């Protein structure tokens, strides 16, 4: 899954629930964190 | 509020009594006047004041071993008329206790059981030992089961008989009878026990260092092996067990009821205490095919169920640690229909020692009864021995004299036939 | 592999004079080891009821076939409800093996003496055929 | 008011109830003489619940004790507390099931029962306002396992409104003690989803894991595992005993943790249990109990509760202690492991604060969970049950006293049919 | 606040933390039995660093001690001090790894590591907010710099953010205690610069040197050369724990004394280090201090600092003092050292002031440099390597238990493009 | 927590078991009749009360030498049936104690063997003691090995077996059955350590000043060296070493794993104490040719690693100083792919001295185990002599006609000329 589809079911959750905080939307946020950190791993890795 | 009567009859059985009885009576303290100087009440009755009476009764044709019992110590402690005895011996003959003078006897050990019977309100079920091989002991204790089939019913009955050993024998005709005997029992006893003499001779050999062992000392074994199996009713313990609850855990179906014993640990006071006596190295020696109670190799054969006994200070988690163990060694498989094969029994006091004897004293041990698919050997091994002499017809013209038919010999052989296939037919996987 | 036993139950004969029977419903229990059949109760049934009933039979060990007929019998309880009742009417048990060699050639029909649990006397005959469907003993070994 | 009554039946169930009623009388300060010499005014307030009062000023309890068999009745009198009891509700036979689900329940069950129906008619039908039943007993014996179960069906249908417990101990394939646990395991399943409206289930392979692993001590015994459920079950009735800032009786916890009728097996745990030599180390905090209370080991059942998803949790507090603080957890426990909550039903914890702790202990909690991870114990136990089934083992036992195989193939089907749909929720999704 | 937990791991570790807490214990007056009987208020103001709080008022050390053997842990709790430790965190194997680093990494460290990481877990989830964590083990053992070092990658991958210290005692070529030294130092160096933050390399053969020349003391023992490693570790985070001209915490070196992410391998010492005799005769002033902190003997490592130049320094000065001295004498100590410093980065120094002296001193001072002239020890440690591997001696040892000559080459060609690429700098220009 | 068991076979097996058990229970305290009147764990087992049971089992076929141990001073220490005994001696033959007599006997040993290994939960690994130039002795061990090597499969073995002397011979046929256990001991055994008689001898009559030596002095200073190599595991030490922390530092390569062991000091008490025993003096001392324990010149090879043992209050600065200067001489060198070569342990307890023997008491000793490449001279010299009587095929018709193949000789006389090409291969720079 790319960074962006994450973002997008994450704005798709957003429109769809009245409360800012489903326990789905919190599992996608923290999908997406723990990916940010890879990429940014993988980046630190390629400058070394 | 809960029976049991024993039965002893025939030679091998009295003197196998006689063994049971001094060791019971010195258990509950009871001196051998029968005086005391609530759990004897499992085996005994109290008279109102002062003396107890077994619930046994000892029946033979040949006078000889009750006139010895009637003058010895424990003279006093039977009740004069339930030591039956007859005149005239069967002499190795079935067909004499069975057809010829067993039957003019049998009505008196009737009478006697049914004024035992009267008195037990809680009454478990019966107990009879007989030496197979024997004509007056095979042929009445065929003829007492037959009629207490049918004139209780339900009860159930258990048979601590002695089989003949593969090749060390006494007599030269014992095949036969035991042949007979076996087709007598298989269908009127729920539970055999399987006793034969070289496998105990080989243990005290081997454990209790006996160069020279009598009868006595197989006979206390079997008594220890009777008091652990019936300890569970006559005191406290963890883990109850009842001899109704056998047939629903170690008798998988109504055929198949032949199972072998062990029993651990056997040893002498000059070498135990230097060892621990855990429960684990116990209840591995207990399934040491060396030390079966009968000679029979389960290597050779698969397990059905497996129950046995624990007595002393044991803890259930140290009997779970070691039946794991158990299951994780490849040497001892069990049959595929049964997923788990244990029943244990834990109870809290530790086996009595009787002065004199040969076991020391220890505050564990452990008993096993297990029903295993190997036991076919004795029975083809058997059938073998009485083939030989049945194809020239030899011996049988003592048989036939005696009232018995020329096809009796015949049928037992078939039913023989069909527990081997049986046997066969049930140790398959599916 | 566990061999397979056809057991047909055709006609049961009922020789016990005494109860005539008015209506009767039998029915009929076969056991073979371990395994439990039963046919359907005939409406109707005379004293000759008929079955035609054939099953398939799975032996392990057992030797035994067990026949066994029950009528239903309609009992009032102490409250007058109708109670339905099973009452045997006779059991019979056969060895298989005594006509096994003839079993496996062709179909074998059999009469069964059905025995009163009460007085073990002749109640009825059952009228059985016995169909047999071992050569890998070495390839085992 | 709101009182319940006490049935226990079978070996099991009597020593349960031997460390319960034990259990009780200490937390209300009742001596084994039924005189009261507690402490704080509260003992007295609420003990009704519980205990009669009777001339003389002594309490009784309104337990009623059942089995097939005297002895364990026998024993339980002698011990501490046991003159309790009020002889009247002793009801025994004479013969015993003997680990046979059909004796125990369609033979010997059926005639015995209406006396012990009769006592328990006498104790419903007096007291002030009838909250329920709490029923103990184990599922590994026959007597209990029939009796019992029938018993529950006929209290339902007499009370069809008021609420049932049962605390049942269910074989584990891993300490067997019986050769035919399987069959009556199977047989009781069936009847035990229909009436029981909350079953727990309890495992003596859990309860030697904790007291070897958490205790730490060295040789356990049926007294530890005693004493851990019945901790355990005094901690789910306390706030119904004492004020607390949030009461919550059974039918509460019956509203809140059962989604569906059928879906009522939980499994339990007890926190804090700390080992004797680290009893000075640990401090009592709220995150301390609630980490310990959610751990896998904690649980009184083999089942690995990460092994699936929870539908619903429970927790009831003991102590004086802050609500901010139990609330904050709770949401703490559940946001760091939203893998293992179903998503479909949010905010489902249970929580519940009672003023009064344990004697001895400054907080405790009681763990009561709804999981999907319960069917691998169902699983396992069909498995043998249909590894034994399938070669008719031990079925003339059962079949010889008027049952037959299509109860059998009746109880599998619904077993399974349960099992399958109670995984059906673990796989749905919003 | 900003605490850190303690983790050890291998025989040197366990006797290093040994001596570390003693020290820790002395300086803020904890009593061996965990009662503190300090005399000044600022010793218990941040005494969360390093203690926990338990009921009772006494203060446990949050440290985790591991070995795959069980007896240094056994001897290490009779010992001095050895009460305060949890029995909890003492976690074991009952096999060890016999100084083969393939052992300790792949087959018994991956099975046994999963408790001691649940139990670290549980200490830094529970910590108000996390500082990291500091290690101390020995790359000259199996077990300690195979598991130790897997523990650094799986806490890294857990807790990216934080900051990790690692105080590694690496085998020197002079003091030879181990044949198979070189293999698993090389396999342990390839992981440990993933991973840590921080490492601090010590030999055993410099604290030797520095006992026998500076303190000039007659037979050296393990006890002095913990008790120095002791103080240099206390010495580091002492501003962490108490006031302050300037604090500076861990993460504030980690900004100033690592340029590139790879180069952070420093080598420390401490000052002042005087004989009993001549305790008398020096006096205690800046200017003395700094000079024998840049003394070449005064490392804690046999690298010579004059054979390459400083990259970065720090200091550490301890007690209360006038900064203005402390900034002229730095800059004097780096102005008649031109050559001997970098010139692409100015003014490369930095000094701290912490106004609490240890217990006994009046002034100390703590040096961490980052210097080019580490290359020499992992000169040598290859050049044996590679002695070593080519004939391909002991080699099977490691590839029986599934590692191959790969990962040998891989970290071979990894430790040479470290020493190259930190020599680079050296002759890098402006 | 930590085990090892000790296998003594044959006549000289036995002898030096005795002497080393005479040692290890001075060393523990423990009085001859097993009584004390937690470091005992390693070589004995607690029975629950009172004595103490060696963890050792005793072989011979030939009863005499186990008489003499069961009616000495020593018969109640040893449990009774541990003492493995047979009736006819192999009588130097080793086809005899390998095909005709010894499988008879070895099922009991390897069931003695499995019922001392249920009870160790720590096991190190195994010890075994054997003189190779006899029959029994040679083919039990070979037989005792191969089958422990596959019921076990990776537990450590260690064997100190005893090599005839280059021209010193007691037999003369003693090359033959060295040889064949030498092929059966190569692919079988983990380490293996030289001690021929002469070298003993000539170190007695050099140090100890004796010129009638007899056995028990050769024997006990074998088990100052057994009880020297196993101090480290109980008792605590600055740097400890483990039995699985030997194939990690002294077998470069699987074929390789024979060495030479020495000892320092060796001294009677009428001149030890005139001179000071440093360490250095005491170490030089067990490097000198003339000390080894076999006889072997280390001067006509190169060594591979030393691994070296203290105890006594040595300090590890002395240790290395000392160590360099070893290093520093010109007539000591190593191999070339080996640039440190040394393993050092150092333990606190003194030896224990023996009354009535020849060692005096002192506060340092130095247990040396040094592999080298000149240990080839022992291999060449035997092949020598076994070739000039297979030339001819002289007693050979002894050994064909006790079921041995004729082919079997060749293959052993194979391995041995593999092993020669491998020692030389080794030893040649790259
Ligand atoms: N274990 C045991 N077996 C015995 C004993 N006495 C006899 N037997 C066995 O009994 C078999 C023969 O039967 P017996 O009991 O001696 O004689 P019986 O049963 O009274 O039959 P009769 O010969 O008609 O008197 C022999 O083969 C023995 O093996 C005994 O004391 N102990
Ligand atoms: N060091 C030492 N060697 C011994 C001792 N006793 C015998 N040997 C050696 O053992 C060799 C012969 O083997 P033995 O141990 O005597 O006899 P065995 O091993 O029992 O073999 P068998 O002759 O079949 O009984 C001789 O060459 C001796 O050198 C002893 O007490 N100490
Ligand atoms: N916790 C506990 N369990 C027990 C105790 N005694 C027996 N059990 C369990 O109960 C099972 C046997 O049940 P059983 O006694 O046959 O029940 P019954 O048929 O109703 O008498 C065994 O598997 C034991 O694990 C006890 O004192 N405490
Ligand atoms: N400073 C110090 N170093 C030690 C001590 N004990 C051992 N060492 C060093 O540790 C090295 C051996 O490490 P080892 O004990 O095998 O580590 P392990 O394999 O994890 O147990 C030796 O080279 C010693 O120099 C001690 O008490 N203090
Ligand atoms: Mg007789
Ligand atoms: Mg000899």
């Amino acid at each position: 899954q790319s960074n962006d589809e994450l973002l997008e079911q994450i704005k798709n959750l957003e429109k769809k629930d009245k409360f800012w905080l489903s326990p789905e939307r919190y599992q996608l946020d923290l999908k997406l964190k723990k990916k940010q950190i890879l990429d940014r791993r993988q980046m630190l890795m390629k400058n070394r | 509020m809960r029976e049991v009567i024993s039965i002893h009859v025939g030679q091998g059985g009295i003197q196998v009594g006689n063994a049971c009885w001094e060791l019971f009576c010195l258990e509950h303290g009871i001196q051998p006047d029968g005086q005391m100087p609530d759990a004897f009440n499992t085996f005994f009755s109290e008279t109102g004041a002062g003396k107890h009476v077994p619930r046994a009764v000892f029946l033979d044709l040949e006078p000889t071993v009750i006139d010895e019992v009637r003058t010895g110590t424990y003279r006093q402690l039977f009740h004069p008329e339930q030591l039956i005895s007859g005149k005239e011996d069967a002499a190795n003959n079935f067909a004499r206790g069975h057809y010829t003078i067993g039957k003019e006897i049998v009505d008196l050990c009737l009478d006697r059981i049914r004024k035992l019977a009267d008195n037990c309100t809680g009454l478990q079920g019966f107990l009879v030992f007989n030496s197979v091989g024997g004509g007056t002991g095979s042929g009445l204790g065929s003829l007492l089961l037959e009629r207490l089939s049918v004139d209780y019913g339900k009860k159930s009955k258990l048979g601590f008989t002695i089989y003949p050993s593969p090749q060390v024998s006494t007599a030269v005709v014992e095949p036969y009878n035991s042949i007979l005997s076996t087709h007598s029992l298989l269908e009127h006893t729920d539970v055999a026990v399987m006793l034969d003499n070289e496998a105990i001779y080989d243990i005290c050999r081997r454990n209790l260092d006996i160069e020279r062992p009598t009868y006595t000392n197989l006979n206390r074994l079997i008594a220890q092996v009777i008091s652990s199996l019936t300890a569970s009713l006559r005191f406290d313990g963890a883990l109850n067990v009842d001899i109704t609850e056998f047939q629903t855990n170690l008798v998988p179906y109504p055929r198949i009821h032949f199972m072998l014993s062990s029993y651990a640990p056997i040893i002498s006071a000059e070498k135990a205490y230097h060892e621990q006596l855990s429960v684990a190295e116990i209840t591995n020696s207990a399934f040491e095919p060396a030390n079966m109670m009968a000679k029979c190799d389960p290597r050779h054969g698969k397990y059905m169920a497996c129950s046995m006994m624990y007595r002393g200070d044991v803890v259930p988690k140290d009997v779970n640690a070691s039946i794991a163990t158990i299951k994780t060694k490849r040497t001892i498989q069990f049959v595929d229909w049964c997923p788990t094969g244990f029943k244990v029994g834990i109870n809290y006091q530790p086996p009595t020692v009787v002065p004199g004897g040969d076991l020391a004293k220890v505050m564990r041990a452990v008993c096993m009864i297990s029903n295993s698919t190997a036991i076919a050997e004795v029975f083809s091994r058997l059938d073998h021995k009485f083939d030989l002499m049945y194809a020239k017809r030899a011996f049988v013209h003592w048989y036939v004299g005696e009232g018995m038919e020329e096809g009796e010999f015949s049928e037992a052989r078939e039913d023989l036939a069909a527990l081997e296939k049986d046997y066969e037919e049930v140790g398959i996987e599916t | 592999m566990p061999q397979k036993v056809s057991i047909t139950l055709k006609n049961i004969e009922v020789k016990r004079k005494e109860q005539k029977f008015k209506s009767m419903h039998p029915w009929a229990v076969v056991m073979f080891d371990g395994q439990k059949k039963t046919t359907q109760p005939v409406q109707n049934g005379d004293l000759q009821p008929e079955f035609n009933q054939t099953w398939v039979f799975q032996r392990n060990s057992d030797v035994n076939i067990t026949v066994s007929i029950y009528k239903k019998e309609y009992i009032y309880d102490a409250l007058k409800n109708e109670k339905e009742i099973d009452l045997l009417i006779g059991k019979g048990k056969l060895n298989i093996l005594s006509v096994l060699k003839k079993a496996i050639q062709q179909p074998q029909e059999i009469m069964v003496d059905l025995v009163y649990d009460f007085d073990n006397k002749l109640a009825a005959q059952a009228y059985l055929t016995i169909h047999i469907q071992g050569a890998d003993l070495e390839e085992y070994r | 008011m709101r009182e319940i009554v006490h049935i226990q039946g079978g070996q099991c169930g009597n020593q349960i109830g031997a460390k319960f009623w034990e259990v009780i009388s200490d937390e209300h300060g009742i001596d084994p003489t039924g005189t009261y010499h507690g402490d704080s005014d509260l003992q007295l307030e609420r003990i009704n619940v519980y205990y009669n009062e009777a001339t003389g000023g002594r309490y009784v309890p309104r337990a009623i004790l059942m089995d097939l068999e005297p002895g364990t009745m026998d024993s339980v009198r002698a011990g501490p507390f046991g003159q309790l009891f009020r002889p009247d509700n002793f009801v025994f036979g004479q013969t015993g099931a003997g680990n046979n689900w059909a004796k125990g329940h369609y033979t010997e069950g059926a005639e015995l029962i209406d006396s012990v129906l009769d006592v328990v008619r006498k104790e419903a039908e007096g007291c002030d306002c009838l909250q329920g039943f709490q029923i103990t007993h184990s599922l590994g014996g026959g007597t209990g396992s029939g009796m019992g179960t029938l018993l529950i069906s006929k209290v339902r249908e007499e009370y069809p409104d008021r609420i049932m417990e049962t605390f049942s101990v269910v074989p584990s394939p891993k300490v067997s003690d019986t050769v035919v646990e399987p069959y009556n395991a199977t047989l009781s399943v069936h009847q035990l989803v229909e009436n029981a409206d909350e079953c727990m289930v309890i495992d003596n392979e859990a309860l030697y894991d904790i007291c070897f692993r958490t205790l730490k001590l060295t040789t356990p015994t049926y007294g530890d595992l005693n004493h851990l459920v019945s901790a355990a079950m005094s901690g789910v009735t306390c706030c119904l005993r004492f004020p607390g800032q949030l009461n919550s009786d059974l039918r509460k916890l019956a509203v809140n943790l059962i989604p569906f009728p059928r879906l009522h097996f939980f499994m339990i745990g007890f926190a804090p249990l700390t080992s004797r030599g680290s009893q000075q180390y640990r401090a009592l905090t709220v995150p301390e109990l609630t980490q310990q209370m959610f751990d896998a080991k904690n649980m009184m059942c083999a089942a690995d509760p990460r092994h699936g998803r929870y539908l619903t949790a429970s927790a009831l507090f003991r102590g004086r202690m802050s609500t901010k603080e139990v609330d904050e957890q709770m949401l703490n426990v559940q946001n760091k492991n939203s893998s293992y909550f179903v998503e479909w039903i949010p905010n489902n914890i249970k929580s519940s604060i009672c003023d009064i702790p344990p004697k001895g202990l400054k907080m405790a909690v009681t763990f009561v969970g709804n999981s999907t991870a319960i069917q691998e114990m169902f699983k396992r136990v069909a498995e043998q049950f249909t590894a034994m089934f399938r070669r008719k083992a031990f079925l003339h036992w059962y079949t010889g006293e008027g049952m037959d195989e299509m109860e059998f193939t009746e109880a599998e089907s619904n077993m399974n049919d349960l099992v399958s749909e109670y995984q059906q929720y673990q796989d749905a999704t919003a």
